[PDB]
């Protein structure tokens, strides 16, 4: 209902008033010195709290997290492709910490719930990628072997594929892409018969 | 040439100009204006297309051939392959051992391929039982699924 | 089909001089693209050559331009765009909003 929406869309934006557009809001965020301009409009209510107030709405922090993890795509994808090697460089061991906290938040919400967290198909794919990330490290430390090392390299393309695949999951609340992602669902019957047909011929 | 690939540009910005001019034929004219409206299915298909191509393309290029080192066949590898798939083309004739080799360069002197890595003997070492596969779901959800889910959302 | 084939045209050669070459290439070869054909192997630096003459005697299509090197002089940055873009919009989407319409 109408209501409900408005009261998420509200909590969504936090201190930011929704009448402001997205692309000000993102611009404001790539720079930060026109936050303490006036492009922002904030209806709630000194720079400081103007900052403060933008950098604790949950907006700001969806965008910040998701800015983050292109970044931790294309360091992967460096890495595997330019700069791999027997024993490990500077980028991969920043991977390793990255990878290190989204494991640590994984706990986190591993903790908060509990058996229920595995009924959804995101977070049984969210700790396969962390497990395959762990089997990939742990065979890619025989540096001695020329064997042991291209394996975790396939395992972390395997990976690194699973983790690609996210994005679709986290773009699921544009208003435009969302609903046709949540329509794909219901499409697999057709699918399964279409397949049936194919293997039987 | 610089002065003639601009006019080149030039003049394919004049011709598009023409679609503009013709919608007031009462025949295309409701036709053109209603192209606007059937963007965002569009979006959908290139961010599902897009993120495909990127995680199969690095796949790929990572089970096959290790420290390209050139940026250019890099995004040729990566993007522009997985891209072509779209239209008919199977991404690589690398992914099957027996059509490889005689197209590659050992050293990025040539402008060729990378070479794919080999073993103690000197074989292709990557295994045809996880990149087949691949391709195979690859053009599967590409070209087929993914072109009449745009049909059916035009329609 | 025009604005495609007269660009690629001018990028890629220069004073062609010949009428049935010219609509070759600017018509048919575009119109090809529509059946899944990529319109050109030449608009890849690495695909060209032994099937060119510089001058018009032979049965083939004009050769590209040259630099002070004897090494083509087009930019694949630009030709490689045009032609993922044109082949999108031809082959998949014309295609289906036909269908829709039809439909
Ligand atoms: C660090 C570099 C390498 C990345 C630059 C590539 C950009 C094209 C990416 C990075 C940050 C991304 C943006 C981060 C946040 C958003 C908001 C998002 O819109 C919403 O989620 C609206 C949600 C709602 O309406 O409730 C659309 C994508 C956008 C602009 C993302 C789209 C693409 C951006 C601009
Ligand atoms: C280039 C390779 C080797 C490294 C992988 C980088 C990717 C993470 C980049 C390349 C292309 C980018 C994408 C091109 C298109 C889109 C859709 C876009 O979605 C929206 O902005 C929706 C906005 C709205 O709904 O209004 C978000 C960014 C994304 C995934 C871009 C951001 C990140 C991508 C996947
Ligand atoms: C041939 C090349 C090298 C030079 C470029 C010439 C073009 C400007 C010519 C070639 C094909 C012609 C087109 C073929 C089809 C049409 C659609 C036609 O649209 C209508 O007549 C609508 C009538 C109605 O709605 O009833 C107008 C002319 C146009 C663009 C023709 C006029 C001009 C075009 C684009
Ligand atoms: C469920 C849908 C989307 C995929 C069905 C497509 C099939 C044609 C794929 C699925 C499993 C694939 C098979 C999995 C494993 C192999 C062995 C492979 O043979 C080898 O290269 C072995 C190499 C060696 O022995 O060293 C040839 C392809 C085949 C039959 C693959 C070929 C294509 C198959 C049958
Ligand atoms: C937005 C949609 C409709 C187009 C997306 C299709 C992509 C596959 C296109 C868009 C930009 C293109 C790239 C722009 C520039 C280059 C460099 C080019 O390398 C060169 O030829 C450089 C020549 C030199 O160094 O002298 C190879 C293609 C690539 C990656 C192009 C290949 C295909 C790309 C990625
Ligand atoms: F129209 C469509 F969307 F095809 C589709 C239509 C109807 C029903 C399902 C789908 C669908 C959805 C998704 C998802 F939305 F879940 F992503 C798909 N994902 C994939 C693949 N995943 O990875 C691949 C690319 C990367 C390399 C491995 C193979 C292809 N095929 C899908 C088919
Ligand atoms: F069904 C369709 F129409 F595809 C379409 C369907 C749905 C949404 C958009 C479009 C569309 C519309 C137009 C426009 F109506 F605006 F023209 C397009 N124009 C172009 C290109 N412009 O120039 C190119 C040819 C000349 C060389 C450069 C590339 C292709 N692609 C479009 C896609
Ligand atoms: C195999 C999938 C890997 C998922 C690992 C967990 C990452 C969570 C993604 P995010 O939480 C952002 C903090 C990167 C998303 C909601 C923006
Ligand atoms: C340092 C270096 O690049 N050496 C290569 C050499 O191995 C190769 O034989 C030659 C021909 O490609 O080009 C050069
Ligand atoms: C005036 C003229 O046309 N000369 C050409 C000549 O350059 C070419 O070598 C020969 C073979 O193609 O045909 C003729």
């Amino acid at each position: 209902q109408p209501g409900v929406q408005n009261f998420l869309s509200k909590q969504w934006y936090g201190e930011i008033s929704r009448d402001t557009k997205n692309w000000k809001i993102i611009l404001c965020l790539f720079i930060i010195p026109l936050v303490g301009c006036g492009l922002v409009s904030f209806r709630k209510k000194k720079l400081l709290w103007y900052y403060v107030a933008f950098f604790t709405s949950p907006f700001v922090v969806f965008s910040w997290n998701v800015v983050f993890y292109i970044a931790f795509l294309l360091l992967f994808a460096y890495v595997l492709l330019m700069d791999f090697h027997s024993v490990p460089h500077t980028p991969e061991l920043i991977l390793y910490a990255l990878v290190f906290v989204l494991f640590c938040d994984e706990v986190r919400q591993w903790y908060m719930n509990g058996v229920n967290y595995f009924t959804d198909l995101w977070n049984v794919m969210d700790t396969l990628g962390l497990f395959y990330f762990i089997a990939g490290i742990v065979f890619r430390l025989h540096s001695s072997n020329k064997s042991s090392l291209y394996s975790g390299r396939v395992i972390f393309c395997l990976d690194y594929i699973i983790f690609t695949l996210r994005l679709i999951h986290i773009f699921t609340v544009s208003r435009n892409l969302g609903p046709k992602i949540i329509m794909l669902q219901r499409m697999l019957i057709d699918v399964f018969f279409f397949l049936f047909l194919f293997a039987v011929w | 040439y610089s002065g003639r690939v601009i006019f080149c540009l030039d003049y394919i910005i004049f011709t598009l100009r023409l679609i503009h001019i013709f919608t007031v034929s009462r025949n295309l004219g409701p036709k053109i204006i209603m192209l606007q409206r059937m963007l965002i299915d569009v979006f959908f298909f290139l961010f599902l297309f897009a993120v495909w191509m990127v995680a199969f393309g690095v796949a790929r290029q990572g089970i096959l051939r290790q420290n390209e080192q050139r940026w250019r066949w890099i995004f040729r590898s990566v993007i522009y392959e997985p891209y072509l798939a779209m239209f008919g083309q199977v991404p690589s004739d690398v992914d099957s051992t027996t059509y490889d080799f005689s197209h590659c360069t050992f050293s990025g002197n040539e402008s060729k391929p990378l070479c794919v890595e080999l073993d103690e003997h000197n074989l292709p070492r990557f295994p045809e039982w996880i990149t087949i596969p691949l391709v195979c779901i690859y053009m599967l959800s590409t070209n087929i699924l993914l072109v009449n889910l745009l049909v059916a959302m035009f329609g």
